[PDB]
RNA sequence: CCCAAUAUCUACAAUCAACCAACAAGUUAUUACCCUCACUGUCAACCCAACCAGGCAUGCUCAUAAGGAAAGGUUAAAAAAAGUAAAAGGAACUCGGCAAAUCUUACCCCGCCUGUUUACCAAAAACAUCACCUCUAGCAUCACCAGUAUUAGAGGCACCGCCUCCUUAAAUAGGCUCCACGAGGGUUCAGCUGUCUCUUACUUUUAACCAGUGAAAUUGACCUGCCCGUGAGGCGGGCAUAACACAGCAA
């Protein structure tokens, strides 16, 4: 009967394996979003170079 | 306020050369008796010091070229092993990090 | 809070204290000769 | 007056305290011997005993699994101090660390202190001896042990 | 970084532009030419503030996929700064309920209202302002104005309507009509709270110590004491008096 927390990276860290998952975070909103229209919206409202 | 007189070189004297301003002599010092480098009493041989920090970062990357990424704590106790050192009968079971260099006269 | 009176504008310092501005008066010839005269290697901005 | 006040102030209140401690135990779980300033390390000392003890009882328990999931904070470690650390020390009862003091810093002077766990695999550290049983005064002293010993 | 010439035109808004409703009223026909991609910006941690918790227009992300680090090490003295908690009492503080905590009420003076002002001590009871009144002016192509007496300029006033003893235990305080509004001024009810009776604890910065880097006002010379008198560390008469840092205080 061992709870033992998960082997993930954290959240908010300044590290590589925090950015990675903060970047699935994100596309797990997309993920989890049912209407086309919000899918892309949230796939492509970050405006980059 | 501001000063209403200089200060001469005399009373300056008396003021920066007290002994409570002085650096004192330190009265222990010593040398380490076997390995013969110098020493404070309640700190340890700087020398020796280093050359353990040496071995332990070689060790530890040895360790981190094996374990491959982040996130890899094993589960079981570990063993370093130096040339032609096999795995004694009491390190069985125990991850093993071998090293390139005869073992020291230090490491016991 | 002072001391922000220069906010850089390329076309006004050209207008305003340019060749053609100097020229285009007598007042700004006789600067411009003086500025010759004087020795100046930046008669005009 | 700080009559009886046992914890040092340090970081930028009682929280960041925690987290600065935290992320000491951290790495000296991880490691198993860190260098750091003396005073921080003296702190740290104390939860690195405790959190030893807390590991003893087991992962059933789910008290000191909450505790180490807290003062762990890269999660591979818990494992570690439940399979590896406290089962090392079933047969002490205190004192899994030892501390000592090396050269100051080179930048900023400050105090420093190497931490470790006892047993680990790495190089041991320079542990000062006694002096040798066969010097003259020692001698002496064994001299009397026997002529006491007999007497009583 | 532009455009071949000439004539013609060019009455009706924009507001999802359709319903209602308004006022501040918002290019081509002919003639000439069958030519092709040259030239410049493109970097960065950036610009104006002497180096900087300041200033800096627009588009998009609205809490971050982007960007960063509030603690050189230590100890936990005073005084100072910011914050959190507080017994009973709840303005007795004080010039004043300034600050803080809590959210209610009532009136009075001034100004009608929104707005504007003394960049850097005054935001107001001052300026402006609709409304009213007075004075001047019969009119062309550079303002008033491509206007014309219900117009233009210059002044005063300030819509509109009406006319030309109580309070407190105690009190020097408060008590032309005219809704609405005010970081305006004065007063009051109730609450609230460390404002206070009367302070206390903890945290952070400062602080003190170790290490690095390292100013400025000020300075006749100083081997820089106290009391009384004279007119005051320095004169006189008494007293005191081994030298030397460090942290405080402000006669
Ligand atoms: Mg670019
Ligand atoms: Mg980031
Ligand atoms: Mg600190
Ligand atoms: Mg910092
Ligand atoms: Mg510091
Ligand atoms: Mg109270
Ligand atoms: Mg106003
Ligand atoms: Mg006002
Ligand atoms: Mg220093
Ligand atoms: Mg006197
Ligand atoms: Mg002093
Ligand atoms: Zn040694």
């Amino acid at each position: 009967v061992a709870r033992y927390p998960p082997i993930v990276a954290s959240m908010t860290a300044d590290s590589k394996a925090a950015r990675l998952r903060r970047i699935e975070r994100w596309q797990a909103t997309v993920h989890a979003a049912e209407s086309v229209d919000e899918k892309l919206r949230i796939l492509t409202k970050m405006q980059f170079m | 306020a501001a000063p209403k007189n200089r200060r001469t070189i005399e009373v300056n004297r008396c003021r920066r050369r007290n002994p409570q301003k002085l650096i004192k002599v330190k009265n222990n010092i010593d040398v380490c008796p076997e390995c013969g480098h110098l020493k404070q009493k309640h700190v340890l041989c700087a020398y020796c010091y280093e050359k353990v920090c040496k071995e332990t970062a070689e060790i530890r990357r040895q360790i981190g070229k094996q374990e491959g990424g982040p996130f890899k704590a094993p589960t079981i106790e570990t063993v370093v092993l130096y040339t032609g050192e096999t795995p004694s009968e009491q390190d069985q079971g125990k991850r093993i990090i071998e090293r390139d260099r005869k073992r020291p006269s230090w490491f016991t | 809070a002072r001391g922000n009176e220069y906010q850089p504008s390329n076309i006004k310092r050209k207008n305003k204290h340019g060749w053609v501005r100097r020229l285009s008066t007598p007042a700004g010839v006789q600067v411009i000769l003086r500025r010759m005269l004087k020795g100046r290697k930046s008669l005009s901005h | 007056i700080s009559h009886g006040r046992v914890f040092r102030r340090m970081g930028l209140g009682p929280e960041s305290r925690i987290h600065l401690l935290r992320n000491l135990l951290t790495g000296l779980v991880r490691h198993e011997r860190i260098e750091a300033p003396w005073a921080r390390v003296d702190e740290m000392r104390g939860y690195a005993e405790k959190l030893i003890d807390y590991g003893k009882l087991g992962d059933t328990n789910e008290r000191a699994m909450r505790m180490a999931d807290f003062w762990l904070t890269e999660k591979d470690l818990i494992p570690k101090l439940f399979q590896v650390l406290a089962p090392r020390y079933k047969d002490q009862t205190g004192g899994y660390t030892r501390m000592l003091q090396i050269p100051n810093r080179s930048l900023d002077r400050a105090k420093m202190a190497v931490i470790e766990y006892k047993g680990n695999c790495l190089p041991p550290l320079p542990l000062p001896r006694r002096d040798s049983h066969l010097t003259l005064l020692n001698q002496l002293l064994q001299g009397l042990r026997q002529d006491l010993r007999q007497s009583q």
